[PDB]
């Protein structure tokens, strides 16, 4: 997250952090046993650390559970970026507390001009590269889908949106991957792609939650 | 180790890439091996 400002230890306790070692991606809790996160950060043998704020110190509420299914999106397109999405099953049910929680999936699609909330432990600039250990947070409107297309010529889909701020400074970066944007309570994007972070006129753009429902449901059901 | 383009861990050990470097993917906001 670049130009964004420390959360505040579990203030954002559906945010988890993919490991595979070392922090890789983001992803989003839907549920005590379910992670959503981007198709791009698949690998095998995902760790999911949930509760974590400081990704470097044991601090105490963290929990460690191995992924036992990552299920990307049968549609994803590796070409066009278009179903960015991916489901990641726990090995056993998290935990639930005040700082290990789910975020709702939305019922409905959000706005353009609508203030979301977007967070990793990804870049925090836009030129060179710096680690946070602590996780960052990023408030940011959804643009319209005029402006976004305007951004990325021939290269937004209808299941993409673009958030942030075409003056650059502010926008999420890499690091940031398959993390969440929450929008009034609901997990409508996941950190996906741009070009580079926080560029003029270059927002970031993020998979359209709202258009996966069904598929989340489904493969939550069958699995 | 990982080929070049694979998804790396950017505060992980460079080691981690074959080639040594971790690197910021231009498009995706994840890291790379170079
Ligand atoms: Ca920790």
């Amino acid at each position: 997250i670049v130009g964004g400002y420390t959360c505040g230890a579990n203030t954002v306790p559906y945010q988890v952090s993919l490991n595979s070692g070392y922090h890789f991606c983001g992803g989003s809790l839907i549920n005590s046993q379910w992670v959503v996160s981007a198709a791009h950060c698949y690998k095998s043998g995902i760790q999911v650390r949930l509760g974590e704020d400081n990704i470097n110190v044991v601090e105490g509420n963290e929990q460690f559970i191995s992924a036992s299914k990552s299920i990307v999106h049968p549609s994803y397109n590796s070409n066009t970026l278009n179903n960015d999405i991916m489901l990641i099953k726990l090995k056993s049910a998290a935990s639930l507390n005040s700082r290990v929680a789910s975020i709702s999936l939305p019922t409905s699609c959000a706005s353009a001009g609508t203030q979301c909330l977007i967070s990793g432990w990804g870049n925090t600039k836009s030129s060179g590269t710096s680690y946070p250990d602590v996780l960052k947070c990023l408030k940011a409107p959804i643009l319209s889908d005029s402006s976004c297309k305007s951004a990325y010529p021939g290269q937004i889909t209808s299941n993409m949106f673009c958030a942030g701020y075409l003056e650059g400074g502010k926008d999420s970066c890499q690091g940031d991957s398959g993390g969440p944007v929450v929008c009034s309570g609901k997990l409508q994007g996941i950190v996906s792609w741009g070009s580079g972070c926080a560029q003029k006129n270059k927002p970031g753009v993020y998979t359209k939650v709202c258009n996966y429902v069904s598929w989340i449901k489904q493969t939550i059901a069958s699995n | 180790c990982s080929p070049s383009g694979a998804i790396c861990s950017g505060a992980g050990p460079p080691e981690q890439c074959c080639s040594g470097a971790c690197v910021p993917h231009p498009i995706l906001r994840i890291f790379v091996c170079q």
